[PDB]
Formats: C-alpha cells, structure tokens, sequence
RNA sequence: AUCAGGAAAAUUAAUGUAUACCGUAAUGUAGACCGACUCAGGUAUGUAAGUAGAGAAUAUGAAGGUGAAUUAGAUAAU
RNA sequence: AAAUUUAAUAUAACUAUUAAUAGAAGGUUACUAAUAAAUUAAUAAUUAAUUUUAAAACCUAAAGGUAAACCUUUAUAUUAAUAAUGUUAUGAAUAAUUAUUAAUAAUAAUAAACUAAGUGAACUGAAACAUCU
C-alpha cells in the first residue's frame, strides 16, 4: 500500500534541504539566490 | 489573552506586513474594524499615521 | 457634537440611571476657530518665546502686530516617589576635571558601547597600503 | 596572430590607498599580471603555451556530415636550462614555444624578451619567472652597497 | 463525541484550526532527535571537559555591579516643574576636545563651580 | 499545611517588586504622563558616574515592578490600557540616554588625550594657562589643582614643570 | 580534608556569615544590565519559600542568582531552569504559521 | 564451528572545584506521527500479575485502560 | 460673501513613449538594536543647505565549525612595566589577585538587467531527411 512516501525525521530534513545545505554548495547557493529573487519568504528548511 | 507576546516580537515581518497595510487598501480594514466594535467606542473621523 | 449612546455599567458614572448617556464626540481643527465676540480664521506662527509651559511657544498672530495668548497651563502638584524633586535633578555632580584618569572604569566600557562591532573598520594606515600593493 | 584570449581579460581594478571590509593575510610576492590568470583554458595557466589554447570545430566527413571535435596543442612538460637562475625549470611547454625559446637562446631571454606581444604569451607562471629571473639579474648587477 | 457542542460531523479538527502550515520555519531547543543541541546564548561561561563535565571558568562569568553608594534620590523619572535644558556647543561638537581643554582650564581656575544650580532654564554652558 | 505557622517576614526583599504593598497599582495610584517627564540628555550630561549608575539601577528596579505588573495586566485580564508599558518605554528611554551620555564622555576624555599627546598644540595650552594664571593662595591653588590633573614618566614630567614653574615665581 | 560537595556547602555557609556573596562571584563586570525579570505568581506545586520569574531567554541560572543578589539584597539558594515550548499560533488562516516565544 | 569476527583519544606528584547550556507535558500498534479524512493501512525499543502448559502457543484475566462524531426501533426480499 | 462643480497637484499604483539626472539590504528574536552638534542662508524658536558625531543583538560559502538566526575560540585576551595587597623560602627571591600605563589581531550580507568571453542543443523549416536550417 503506497502512499505514505514521506517519513519525516529531522536530521535528514534539515541536512538534505536546510539552509547551510544549501548555503554550502554552488548550486545550493544558485537555489538560494533563485528564491531571493523570486521574492520567496523561506529560502530553505 | 494568555499569549507571552509582548514580551518577545516575533513574526516580525508578519507584523510589519499587518501594521504596514497598503493604504489603498486602508478602507478594507477600517470597515471590519468599524463593524467590530460598539456604539460608544467607534467615532466617525478617519485615523491618521 | 455631542452624541447620545447606550454605555454599559462598567463605564457609568455616579448619577446615570438610565444606559442612555450623552458624550461628546471629537472635531477636526479646520472644522471650528479661535475665539478671543471674536472668530480668528488664519493664524500666522512667526515669533517664538518661551514661556516656563516649559517649552518655547509660538505667538498666535490673527494682521501680525494683534497677538494671542496661548491658555495658562493649568498647575500641577507632583507628588510621585518616581519623580526626582527638581533641585536635585539639576544639581551638578561631574566637571569634566581630569586628562589623565577617565571618568568611567575600563571594565564598565562594554557595558555602555559593543566591542565586537562590526562597523568599526578604521585603520587605512601607511604600512597597511604598503603590504598590500605589489 | 591575435592575443584575443589574454588581451580581452579583464581584473577588477584596484582602487589605490594613502581600509577594506576583507584584507588578504599574506603579501603580494609578485607584480601584478596585468591580463590576470586565464578561465578559459585552465590547463595553459600552468606552464608556457605561447598564447595557443584549445580550439573547438567540426569534424566532417565524406557526406559533410559535421560533429564537434576539439583541438589541443603539442604540449610538452619539459626541464629547461635557467643561467641567471642557476637551475632547470621543469614546465608544460607548447612544442612551438620549445623551438622559440631554442631560437631565441635560454628561457631566461624569452621570458625577459621586451615585447607586448611576449608578455600576452607568457601565463601567469610564465609571468612569475620573468619576475624572478628579471629580480635575480637586477641583484647580480647592483649589491646593496656599490 | 470529542466536544459535546459539536455533535454532527464538520469540517472541524481534533485540535487546533488547520493541519498543514509552513514548515520551513526557524526551529527552536523543543525539536529534533536527542543529538540536536540548539542553545539560547547563556553559557560560553566555562569549558567542557574531555569525559562530559563542565568545567567553569570565572574570569569570564557575567556579574553585575551595583554601586556602592546608592542615590536613592535619584528618581527614574522628573518633575514636569523642571523644564528641558538645551546645551549649546558653538565651541564643534560635546566631544570637541577645544571645549573639553577649556572646561578643564575653567575648572583648574574656579574648582566644582555649578552652572545649572538655578532650577529656574531652557539653555546654557561654554 | 497552614500559612499560620509561618512568620513572613515585613522587610523581605522580594517586596522590591511591587509599588507598595499592593498587587496592582490602581489607575489613580499612578504617575500620570502630564507629571512625570523623562530625563534629558544635556541635564544628563553634568552627573558623576556612580550617581547616573544608582540612576540606572533605579530606573531597572522600577521597569520590573512595571514589567511583572504589565504581564498581570496582558497575560490574565488582557487589558489594553498600556499606562505600564508607557512608563517602562519612557524608563527605557532614559536608560538610553544615560548610556549615550557615558559613550560620549569616554569620547571626549579620548579625544583629550589625542589632544595632549599632539605635542606642539598641548605646550601651547600650558603656557596660556601659565599667562592666564601669572593673588598668591589662589594662584597656589590653581597650581595645586593642576598638580592634581597631570597626577610615572607623566608624573615626573609634571614635577619638572612645577619646579619651573616654582622658578618662575 | 573533605569532599567537593562537603567544601562548597562549607563556602556557602561563609559567605553566609560574612554577609556578602554566597557563591564565587564572576571575575566578569557588567556595569549597566538592561535585563529585567517578571516575578510570577505562585503554582499549586510551588512552596512559600520558592518564587520565580520570567527572565530573559539568554539569562543564566548563575546570572540569575547574582543579579538578585545585587539588585535585590535576595539570596537565592537554588535555581531551577524552565524553558518552555514556543506554540503555533496563526491569525487570520490566510497569514503565515509562527511559533510564539520560547520562554525561560 | 568456518563464513575467521570495528576505528579512534600513558603514569605519578603538587595545586585545585561554588558545579554552565539544552531535553523533560501529554500523544506515541495512534482522535495528538506518515497515509488528501478524528482513514480497519504503515510506524522503532523495554516491562508485559497469577493459574496452565514445552513456549511470548491457546484459555482466563489481578491491576490498568477502554466502551468510540451517529442513535432508537424493526429484523420482509436480499 | 460662503459654499457646489470642473481641471491639475501628494508621502499613495503600475505600463509605454519622449526629455533630463544618476549609476543602487534582507531576515531572526529579543537583556528591543536610541542619537548628539556645529556652520551658513532665510526669519530667540525656525525650516533648508553644507557638515561632523553616538548607537546599531544574532543570521545571511570563506576567525573555525554547524542541522541559517547556534555552538566554539576567549581583546572584562595575552605579554611587559609598575603600584597596594596575602603566602612561602632566604633587606633580596618566588608564585596569586586587583588597579593604572604600554605593546600585540579583530569580522567576503551585497544585487538584477545591460557588456565581453568559453562551451553550445534540440524542437523546428526544407511540406520526408542526412548537406543546409
Ligand atoms: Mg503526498
Ligand atoms: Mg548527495
Ligand atoms: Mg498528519
Ligand atoms: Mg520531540
Ligand atoms: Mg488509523
Ligand atoms: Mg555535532
Ligand atoms: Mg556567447
């Protein structure tokens, strides 16, 4: 039975999608950069 | 009310979003305001900034 | 204007029988004039004493040489515990004295200005320039 | 020829100074290139490669049918005699800078040669030697006491 | 039933007024696995120690110091009565040391002289 | 358990946190804003530092009697009359312009001190309040206090110059 | 000689006597704290020997004891920490979640 | 037994110690998580009263918990 | 003689054109993160211009880390010099704390479009497709 694909725990979460992930790598800053402009209000986990 | 929110500021943005209310749309808010509140409360003159 | 509205308990006064009050409603300054059998209109505002109000007012001129008096500042008795009496709090306990010994402690500069401020920059020395050109 | 890969570069200029946000810890050793390092053709700023890079074109056949291909020079690592230096140096040497360098006598004159051209064709390397052989030669001449 | 108010089936929660939110919100000491130490800037007091302990250091423990001789009379507020006083500074600057040399050179010829024992004014001092 | 079997104490230092005896400063019993004035900054400015210390101190200690009541008045009744917050903002602002004023006489003594060091405009300084000085107990005095002001190189440094001085005399 | 815990009662007991600190004071000066704490009423669970205040999110238990020390002439014997849960809350359902203070 | 079974941070003596920060509710084989729902699904670990029995099988159940956002009647054909 | 209307103007819309001029902070939550002048002109308060000046927590690749708004270093730092102080061994020597003076480093939040350069598709068109596009 699917369905239930996300299985949220913390860790993985903030180390995958957090901001320092993102912050860290070039293409993360990319992401980041991307959202500032768009004008998000949350750049990441 | 039972909040702890004066002794804090958080939601900073939201709040400045909320107090920071286009005045084009000053007359929306007003109105609501206007409709909530009782007879000796309210006054017919419009707030300045 | 003065209007006639039905006030709860809470807010009545020591006389009000029925709910029925009336209460007087705010006006906009350009909506009523000065009075001195008079009506102003236009007010100038050039001259500028200071009237001890404690606080330089204005004069009201209506035609500049006619003058009128602002209202006399009605009296007040302090008598608050958090209200330092007026001698006191004008009395004067520090003259400026040394160039040698400060007039703060040097543990109680933290306190009253933030090292670790991050808009401090300065420097632009010689030797600085110096190291850094090729 | 053209220098359009080296003279086209462009560095942030420097404002001059009689402070900055973010002071580098170390002193500048060496004059500064005035062309800068390439990001281009990373793989030249090691050696001397005589301003030649990687060329990219098409391979075509019998029907002209065209599919890119790329063109690389004859680069070759090669240890060098340095008179002023007193040593070889050991670099990544396009064969056509080892046959300039052989007609011209000693890396230590192609590196000194005079010429804008030259110091287009030198890398940052290339660049740094002249500095040093240039340096060397000067304190040859002129001991601290005449 | 849940609340007996609500006794037909609503588009009403267990708790609270709506499931789904923003998540990606700063996260505060209550979330995460056990290891994730959040921290409210108290303690760069003292120094962890190699097996777990703590060991604090005192030379770096904040105290605060009250005076010694306090001025009760010395109120946190003051009397209307009094007015606002307003230096003036034609000498560029309170911290132009021209004027603070000239303070000193007053002070060295009169000696704790008071320039507002007057409590009857609205600007002074040179 | 029975309160009777206590003893509270009447002076315990736990009753610095309300005005008087009394839970709730009542809408008569405070300050009112036409009354209360906050300190000025160039009033501010001629006070020893102990005395704006114990001013501080003061002004905290009656913050928090306002801080505790205000959070009685928002947390349970959620009154909206804000007269408390008013009084600790003005408080606040006080707090502040203290804290400027010992910024700013640092800067001063600072700027002083620059001043002195710049050796061709200090010298100067000296000889005009030589001039300026130039009665006998008076002008021992003077001298006196600006012993007191140069008051180890430094030290000696004024020891020379009284002896000129002295010599001059 | 005598054990730690035996030694810091001991110290305790001293300061006591004296009339002065009951614990080492910080060799670390703040002059002019813009800190303040709320005095809480007191919990069911609370004896009349124990009050608290609300105090700041950056405050430290020690902090805490010197300061009413200080400020106060109060001498607290033992402190105990309680940080409490910062709760969603939203207004309107069309504004953004956030969670309400972290409070110590 | 063969399938051959982690990695990484010393002693004594003298002098010391005022003990930081954060987690701590309840829910957690679920109405409080993941399943668009107060969804018969999915979700890790320990203790799991006795009597009986080879057992954590199966029966009971001391204690604890629970009897629910549908009831009341009627029970045709199906 | 005051009101009513009409058209224009704001700190208070964007879009296109034309003309002129110039080439610039976000967030987070709290021990909330503030100002002070002078000079010149206009008329003591004044507004303006020209200026100097205080504060300004934490986060936003590169003091060094991390799970952004946290932790870890320890400029209420270390070294030197002195000064008052308590202890020890022999007026001189050694260590501890406080206070002045000197020396020694501190903090990459920074746009977007436009320009130049490197690499460089394919759909598509050719009424198919590969040269070509
Ligand atoms: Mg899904
Ligand atoms: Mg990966
Ligand atoms: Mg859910
Ligand atoms: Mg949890
Ligand atoms: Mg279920
Ligand atoms: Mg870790
Ligand atoms: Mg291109």
């Amino acid at each position: 039975s699917r369905g239930n694909t996300y299985q949220p725990s913390t860790l993985k979460r903030k180390r995958t999608f957090g901001f320092l992930a993102r912050a860290k790598s070039k293409q993360g800053s990319k992401i980041l950069k991307r959202r500032k402009l768009k004008g998000r209000w949350f750049l990441s986990h | 009310s039972g909040s702890y929110q004066h002794l804090s500021n958080v939601g900073s943005r939201v709040m400045k979003r909320l107090g920071n209310r286009p005045k084009n749309f000053l007359p929306h808010s007003e109105k609501f305001i206007k409709k909530s509140t009782p007879e000796f409360m309210k006054s017919d003159l419009k707030e300045v900034d | 204007p003065t209007k006639t509205v039905p006030v709860p308990k809470q807010f009545w006064l020591e006389g009000q029988t029925s709910h029925m009050i009336t209460i007087p409603v705010s006006i906009l300054g350009k909506d009523l004039r000065l009075v001195a059998t008079v009506a102003v209109r236009d007010v100038s505002f050039n001259g500028s004493y200071y009237d001890a109000y404690k606080k330089v007012m204005p004069y009201r001129c209506v035609q500049p040489d006619l003058i009128i008096p602002w209202p006399k500042p009605d009296p007040i008795d302090v008598q608050t515990n958090l209200a330092t009496d007026p001698v006191i709090a004008r009395e004067q306990t520090f003259w400026v004295d040394s160039v040698v010994r400060n007039p703060i402690p040097k543990k109680a500069i933290p306190s009253i200005r933030n090292p670790h401020s991050k808009y401090k920059r300065g420097t632009l020395t010689a030797k600085d320039i110096a190291k850094l050109v090729a | 020829r053209q220098w359009r890969l080296i003279e086209t570069r462009k560095i942030a200029k420097q404002p001059n100074y009689q402070k900055p946000l973010h002071m580098p810890k170390e002193r500048k050793k060496f004059p500064d290139y005035k062309y800068g390092e390439s990001n281009i053709f990373k793989q030249s700023n090691k050696g001397l490669y005589g301003g030649s890079f990687v060329q990219f074109g098409n391979n075509i056949s019998e029907s002209k049918a065209k599919t890119r291909k790329k063109w690389l020079p004859n680069v070759v690592k090669k240890g060098l005699w340095s008179e002023t230096l007193n040593r070889k140096i050991s670099i990544k040497m396009t064969a056509k800078v080892l046959k300039t360098i052989s007609k011209e006598g000693g890396i230590d004159n192609y590196l000194t040669k005079e010429k804008s051209a030259r110091i287009k064709e030198l890398g940052p390397t290339g660049w740094k030697l002249r500095y040093r052989v240039l340096k060397r030669k000067d304190e040859i001449e002129n001991p601290p006491h005449k | 039933l849940t609340r007996p108010w609500k006794k037909y089936r609503d588009g009403e929660l267990f708790y609270g007024l709506s499931k789904v939110g923003n998540k990606r919100v700063p996260l505060t000491t209550k979330q995460g696995n056990k290891t994730m130490y959040k921290g409210t800037r108290a303690s760069g007091i003292g120094r962890h120690t190699k097996f777990g302990g703590y060991v604090i250091n005192w030379k770096k423990v904040r105290t605060y110091v009250t005076p010694d001789m306090v001025n009760f009379e010395l109120k946190p507020y003051v009397n209307a009565n009094v007015p606002p006083l307003k230096h003036e500074f034609k000498g560029g600057g309170p911290l132009d040391p021209r004027l603070q040399l000239l303070k000193i050179k007053e002070y060295i010829v009169n000696g704790r002289v008071q320039s507002e024992g007057a409590t009857d004014s609205c600007y002074k001092e040179r | 358990p029975t309160t009777s079997n206590l003893r509270c104490p009447d002076d315990h230092p736990l009753w610095q946190f309300f005005s008087n005896k009394k839970f709730i400063r009542s809408a008569d019993d405070l300050p009112p804003s036409s009354h209360i004035r906050p300190w000025s900054i160039p009033e501010l400015r001629h006070k020893s530092f102990n005395d704006l210390h114990s001013l501080w101190y003061n002004c905290l200690r009656e913050q928090n009697v306002l801080a505790r009541e205000n959070h009685l008045l928002k947390n349970i009744v959620g009154s909206t009359h804000d007269e408390f917050s008013e009084l600790s903002n003005s408080i606040r602002t006080t707090m502040w312009q203290i804290r400027h004023v010992l910024n700013e006489r640092e800067l001063a003594y600072s700027a002083s001190r620059e001043f002195l060091q710049d050796e061709s405009e200090r010298k100067k300084f000296l000889d005009t309040l030589a001039n300026d000085y130039f009665d006998d107990e008076v002008a021992s005095m003077l001298t006196r206090f600006q012993l007191a002001i140069f008051g180890d190189i430094n030290f000696i440094d004024g020891i020379k110059f009284l002896a000129n001085l002295k010599l001059q005399r | 000689d005598i054990n730690v815990s035996e030694k810091i009662y001991k110290w305790t007991k001293a300061g006591i006597e004296q009339g002065k600190e009951h614990f080492k004071v910080g060799g670390n000066k703040v002059y002019f704290p813009k800190a303040r704490i709320i005095l809480l009423r007191p919990n069911a669970k609370h004896t009349p020997y124990q009050a608290k205040f609300i105090v700041p999110k950056s405050f430290n238990k020690l902090d805490l004891r010197d300061y009413l020390y200080h400020i106060y002439g109060l001498r607290a014997m033992n402190i105990t920490t309680q940080l409490l849960h910062g709760k969603f809350n939203r207004m309107n359902l069309q504004t953004t979640r956030f969670r309400e203070p972290q409070i110590k």
